[PDB]
RNA sequence: GCGGGGUGGAGCAGCCUGGUAGCUCGUCGGGCUCAUAACCCGAAGGUCGUCGGUUCAAAUCCGGCCCCCGCAACCA
RNA sequence: UUUCCGGUGGCCAUAGUGGAAGGGAAACACCCGGUCCCAUUCCGAACCCGGUCGUUAAGCCUUCCAACGCUGAUGGUACUGCACGAGGGAUCGUGUGGGAGAGUAAGACGCUGCCGGAAU
RNA sequence: GUCGCCUCCUAAAGGGUAACGGAGGCGCCCAAAGGUUCCCUCAGCCUGGUUGGUAAUCAGGUGGUGAGUGUAAGUGCACAAGGGGGCUUGACUGUGAGACUGACAGGUCGAGCAGGGACGAAAGUCGGGACUAGUGAUCUGACGGUGGCUUGUGGAUGCGCC
């Protein structure tokens, strides 16, 4: 008959934004999983092995822009 | 019979067939044209059809511009087998045709004659369509 | 030594006073002069021994007065044999003192005894004021021996003028001094 | 310049053998230089071959005939 | 089997603190690094176990 | 469908892998003979079925295609 | 206080690209040297050092030019959540909310903070 | 024909989502292709130039990403994560606030701290590699270290821990 040479794929990784803006976070809290930096890291945020940005600091959520890039900060806490 | 010289992949979902024409609903090169009223999947084969009805009326004079490109493959499941092992192999190559695209265009011949040629064509095609002109 | 070379006062007061007299510049630096020499050589022959390049040095080091940088193929080509990052040719850039005192003993001396010499073509600029010619044979160079070389090779020079147009280049290095011809 | 990694290049005399002497620099080792033809000594430019060609077909003709 | 494991072992306590992989063909004799050794307290050679 | 094969004029090597295409016969030129066959001495001869890709580089690696084979194409 | 200019940020083309004209008081710069720290996978080109003569030609700065690029509505259309409807069928329509892309008018030859400079 | 892992599409703008659906990869590699510090900008195109040709090396002009990235693809990266030089071993030991992701086993990220180092004038960065595949639970056995236990005591032997 006939037969694929396709059907192989690999497991979901669970990728994407888990902290929108405004959101309350933690330290260290992860604020994205991703693969390269569609979103660089901003004031009070660190960036991780694999490109996972995580929060330095308790305080807010927020996505803007740092010159020319994508950046994600977290606004210290009023 | 228009094929394409290569295609990026050679199995393809179905195209999209609603909506309305995207683009080229007018128009472009000659002076009267096909335009279809009914959308559907147009193979070269009768694009072909249509192509050498209408030069074959229109003899020597005037020039057909093609307006649509069978570049859509469409497989073919192998012959008598059952459901299943994998997608079949390109069969038909098809242009994705909405509702006002114009097909063919004339130019360089006189109205009642490229109406008739037009006519000629039309009978070939599997959807509805008309003639039009640039309001003569 | 401490001493400004006869090339290089030559160009300053008798090539600076024509050019300002017969181009008009309206500023004092817009007189072109040499920039700079480079000295190429490829010796894509060198693909599958490493003496012809040792020879390379050598003869440029002999010729120019300095160590030359040695490029490596940005590229591997098979047709003409040669890998990625093998040594394939060696360039001098000379500057200043080294370039004004090489230019002179070059086109003073070298050239002058070419085999049946007939001068340079006028029309071998880049189209920017500067002007690149090869030399088919090397040994040429009486500053290098002549019963030790280990093959002929031959070279690019190249003058980089600060000259904005080719015929302002070619007025600039006619009165340094080339021989040329009215031929192409 | 980089120590060590330049050749000997110091004062150097050259003789034409035309009545040409002059005080460049250049590496010839313990030594000067003995030219055997300077620019303005060289029969190109100094004007001395002129040979253009002999295209004087006819001029032959008459030569060994007129 | 062309890139096999080795084990670093402190020079001076003789300690197989460490293990990771070399290339037998690019790096064929004994390799020597500076690690922290534990039981020496500080950074010491470590070498390769034959 | 599975697996193999396509290289001078013919029949066959070169395919783990890239870089140097070989043997036998035949073709062609010269000897030997009265002449031919045989034999003796020299030479040419295939850019590798085709399209495309990999790669610095493809007879060799990968895919499509064409040709030739073999096998399978079963149970009621 | 103002004007002009040099640094250093922010917005990241409404700022760019290209063309034209003009300017240097301080300053910037090219420029002039290489002795000295230092430097070139060769080269005092660059980096670095020593000068500030020369020069506004260029960088830089000012004015001008929508020319390429960029920005860009309103209205309409596509699509669409929900609720239905029509065709033999591809598919299509309506109600009620949302509503582009493109295109059109147009905008635009940047904006703004701090420090320093020379003058007021 | 397929069975585990990775990338894309299908997948309907979070995540997830099946088929003998559509495309490819993996079972490594690198003592630098790791760490750090400083420096650099490509491909293409045009012109000129010994050998030299479309294309080797050289010069000028142009050119912002179309080159490049050890290896698939995507997301990234010209601020370079791309190219080069110097010095190095953090391809550490003891840890892990706080999270991500799975039915679970499990998989992933991680600030801060101490010890002892590398680099840098410093600020600082370093718990392998631009990122995501390059992998196998438990059992049983083995080697090295340690010396917790040892059936009367001391040894031995055996075991435990790492
Ligand atoms: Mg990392
Ligand atoms: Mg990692
Ligand atoms: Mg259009
Ligand atoms: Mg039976
Ligand atoms: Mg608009
Ligand atoms: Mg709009
Ligand atoms: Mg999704
Ligand atoms: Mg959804
Ligand atoms: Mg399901
Ligand atoms: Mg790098
Ligand atoms: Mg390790
Ligand atoms: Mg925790
Ligand atoms: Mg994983
Ligand atoms: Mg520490
Ligand atoms: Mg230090
Ligand atoms: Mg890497
Ligand atoms: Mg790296
Ligand atoms: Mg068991
Ligand atoms: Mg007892
Ligand atoms: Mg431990
Ligand atoms: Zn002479
Ligand atoms: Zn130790």
């Amino acid at each position: 008959a006939s037969s694929s040479r396709n059907g192989r794929d690999s497991n979901a990784q669970r990728l994407g934004v888990k902290r929108f803006g405004g959101q309350l976070v933690n330290a260290g809290e992860i604020i994205v999983r991703q693969r390269g930096t569609h979103f660089h890291p901003g004031d009070g945020v660190g960036r991780g092995g694999d490109d996972t940005l995580f929060a330095l600091r308790d305080g807010n959520v927020e996505f803007g822009t740092r010159r020319g890039r994508r950046v994600v900060n977290v606004t210290p806490v009023e | 019979m228009l094929i394409p010289r290569r295609v990026k992949y050679r199995k393809q979902h179905h195209p999209k067939r609603t909506g309305a024409a995207k683009g080229g609903t007018q128009l472009a090169f000659g002076d009267y044209g096909i335009q279809a009223t009914e959308g559907g999947y147009l193979t070269n084969r009768q694009i072909e059809a249509a192509r050498i009805a209408m030069t074959r009326y229109i003899k020597r004079g005037g020039k057909v511009w093609i307006n649509v490109y069978p570049d859509r493959p469409m497989t073919k499941h192998p012959a008598e087998s059952r459901m299943g092992s994998g997608k079949g192999t390109p069969e038909w190559w098809i242009a994705n045709i909405k509702p006002g695209r114009v097909l063919f265009e004339l130019s360089g011949v006189p109205e009642d004659v490229a109406r008739e040629a037009m006519r000629l064509a039309i009978h070939k095609l599997p959807m509805k369509a008309r003639f039009i002109s640039r309001e003569g | 030594a401490h001493e400004m070379p006869r090339l290089k006062k030559q160009y300053r007061e008798q090539i600076r006073a024509a050019m300002q007299e017969e181009f008009g510049y309206r500023n004092p630096m817009l007189i072109p002069g040499l920039e700079k020499i480079v000295v190429n050589m490829g010796v894509g022959d060198a693909a599958h021994d490493s003496k012809v390049m040792d020879g390379a040095i050598r003869d440029i080091t002999a010729i120019t007065g300095q160590k030359p940088q040695v490029t490596k193929a940005r590229k591997s080509i098979a047709q003409f044999k040669l890998r990625e990052g093998q040594p394939i040719g060696c360039h001098v850039t000379l500057r200043g003192d080294r370039m004004w005192e090489f230019a002179d003993r070059l086109l003073t001396l070298a050239l002058p005894r070419i085999r049946d010499f007939r001068g340079l073509n006028s029309n071998q600029f880049d189209g920017k004021g500067n002007y690149t010619f090869g030399l088919s044979e090397q040994v040429m160079f009486l500053e290098i021996d002549q019963d030790k070389i280990d093959r002929i090779r031959g070279m690019d020079i190249t003058f980089v003028t600060t000259a904005q147009t080719n015929e302002e280049g070619k007025a600039l290095l006619k009165h340094l001094g080339f021989p040329f011809k009215a031929k192409d | 310049m980089k120590q060590g990694i330049h050749p000997d290049y110091r004062e150097t005399t050259v003789v034409c053998t035309c009545g040409n002497t002059f005080t460049t620099r250049s590496t010839s080792q313990s030594g000067t230089l003995n030219a055997d033809v300077c620019s303005k000594c060289h029969p190109f430019y100094t004007g001395k071959q002129k040979i253009l060609d002999a295209g004087g077909r006819v001029a032959r003709f008459e030569r060994r005939y007129g | 089997d062309v890139r096999p494991k080795i084990t670093l072992a402190c020079t001076e306590c003789k300690e197989r603190n460490y293990i990771t992989k070399k290339n037998r063909r690019n790096n064929p004799d004994r390799m020597e690094m500076a690690k922290f050794c534990p039981r020496c307290r500080k950074h010491t050679a470590h070498r390769e176990t034959r």
